[PDB]
């Protein structure tokens, strides 16, 4: 893999469960993100909402099709984070199908 | 020989151990203020940067000058004794060095420190590629991990297995030497530390792919090779037959946090009574344990303070 | 919330035991193409889907802080497992992209 977030949370990808050595480096961690996925040979590419890819479109516009190893938004930081309910609901209905 | 001067220096250094009321005031603090608080104390004379890794390094520099020079400042029977406590941290250092050598990755991303085995010895070991070169470098100080290593490595060179067996032979040898210095506080500390180690080791190393009986050690109470295998498979029914320990009340508990808290707090109190035998290794034994548990605690508070984790997530641990 | 729990409360005690857990592991982490890729026919042709199913491991970590370590290693279940959820719901999202475009057109 290749999963990266904040430092503290980056530690555990360094262990097992997930593979990773990065953390933040940009806004969406472009320095690593783009360069890495170009090869795409990694078991998984997951970019957490600890970086926050506002343009998930950058990767899709460039890849031009691939569901194999491409970011999955999770969370990556703790503030009793379980807010990807109220966020995913609105992220789906707005651009695909009828609005909320 | 000689502990008189060593013991005297170590008592003066107690004057600067961080007090309980420190960690009370500290919980109410965020990271910026903890650092301002920390810089007043003696770890503070080695504090650097506003990053977390720069704090971790600042702990290491404190530990180097106040604990890692201690085997060097004395000789003979005194050096062997100070060495025996430091050997256990050298064992973390060797395992990490050996792994960097075997898997071909840099020297870096290990935790070293100076003591019995100095910074350059570890550097020399890394630079001796052949297992035989490696074995002789380690034989230079003559220290008990060498003599454990010489025996162990002849049988097998499989990395994970070298580590495991290095730990069992190293502990069989240690248990005798430490019981054998004939200090009652250290022996009482040793029986619980061992009972505690057997339990703790089973929790961490489950799923490694190794033998259960390559993690057992001399000083063990009701525990035996069969029970260690029972635990490694994940059964806590071993604990309901375990008794006579003061750890008997952590029995029946499945929660990881609560078990480890209880083992650690007992060993702390046990070592602190080491000053009722300040003669000899007592006073330095007590000192090493209090300074380790303060560094762990510095690290728990810092992380809690930076990332916005609950007050209670560390407030319970800091008061035993 | 129990994934991050242990995670975030460890960094300074370790950070060189990344090495330790991967080494000691017996195929506990596949770094290249460990995923379970699935073929799946839908409206907008063969789109591949996939689920994050690889061995992740639980309580196989030593060193660090005695309690936080163990906990952190147990947390690994809550990476692998959870990510599958999103592995099939977000991928569905893209399939329904096709549908939507061709449709609305």
């Amino acid at each position: 893999m290749a999963v990266i977030a904040d430092p503290e949370t980056a530690q555990g990808f360094r262990l097992a469960g997930l593979e990773g050595y990065g953390a933040s480096s940009a806004e969406e961690a472009q320095s690593l993100l783009e360069t890495l996925v170009e090869r795409g040979g990694y078991a998984l590419v997951a970019v957490d909402e600890a970086l926050l890819p506002d343009p998930e479109r950058a990767v899709e516009r460039l890849m031009r099709g691939r569901d194999l190893p491409v970011l999955l938004p999770i969370a990556g930081l703790k503030e009793a984070f379980q807010g990807h309910d109220v966020e995913g609901y609105m992220r789906e209905l707005v651009r695909k199908t009828i609005g909320f | 020989d000689d502990f008189a001067y060593l013991n005297a220096r170590v008592r003066v250094r107690r004057g600067t151990l961080l007090k309980e009321s420190f960690f009370q005031e500290a919980l109410d603090l965020s990271f910026a203020d903890f650092l301002r608080l920390l810089s007043e104390t003696v770890y503070g004379g080695e504090l650097a940067g506003q990053g977390l890794p720069d704090v971790d390094r600042a702990v290491l520099r404190t530990q180097a000058k106040l604990v890692g020079d201690l085997p060097r400042l004395v000789t003979g029977e005194a050096r062997e004794a100070v060495r025996l406590l430091l050997l256990r941290n050298d064992l973390h250092n060797l395992q990490a060095l050996l792994r960097a050598k075997a898997t071909g990755r840099p020297f870096e991303e290990v935790l070293l420190l100076p003591g019995t085995l100095r910074e350059e010895v570890w550097r020399q070991a890394y630079e001796a590629q052949d297992p035989a070169g490696m074995a002789q470098v380690l034989a230079v100080p003559g220290h008990p991990l060498a003599r454990a290593l010489r025996a162990v490595l002849r049988e097998t060179q499989d990395l994970a297995r070298v580590e495991a067996l290095l730990a069992k032979r190293f502990f069989e040898d240690v248990a005798k030497a430490a019981k054998g210095l004939d200090q009652p506080a250290l022996r009482d500390y040793l029986a619980l530390e061992v009972d505690a180690e057997n339990l703790r080791t089973a929790f961490k190393l489950q799923g490694s792919g190794l033998a259960p009986d390559a993690f057992f050690l001399k000083g063990g109470r009701f525990v035996d090779r069969v029970r260690f295998a029972r635990l490694m498979e994940g059964d806590y029914a071993v604990l309901d037959e375990l008794s006579g320990t003061p750890f008997s009340g952590l029995s029946g508990v499945r929660d990881l946090k609560a078990l480890e808290r209880g083992l650690r707090c007992v060993l702390l109190k046990e070592a602190k009574k080491g000053v009722q035998d300040p003669l000899g290794v007592g006073l330095v034994l007590a000192y090493v344990k209090e300074r380790e548990w303060e560094a762990v605690r510095l690290r728990l508070l810092a992380r809690r303070a930076y990332f916005g984790l609950p007050r209670a997530q560390v407030e319970e641990e800091v008061v035993c | 919330q129990a994934a991050k729990e242990a995670y975030a409360a460890l960094l300074l005690a370790q950070a060189f035991d990344g090495p330790e857990v991967v080494a000691g592991a017996a195929l506990g982490v596949p770094p290249l193409e460990g995923v379970e890729a699935e073929v799946e026919n839908v409206w907008g042709s063969k789109v591949p889907r996939l689920k994050a199913t690889f061995p992740d491991g639980a309580l196989l970590s030593p060193v660090g802080t005695p309690a936080y370590t163990l906990e952190a290693s147990r947390a690994f279940r809550r990476y692998a497992e959870a990510l599958i959820r999103v592995a099939n719901t977000e991928t569905r999202l893209k399939k329904i992209g096709e549908e939507i475009k061709k449709t609305t057109r």
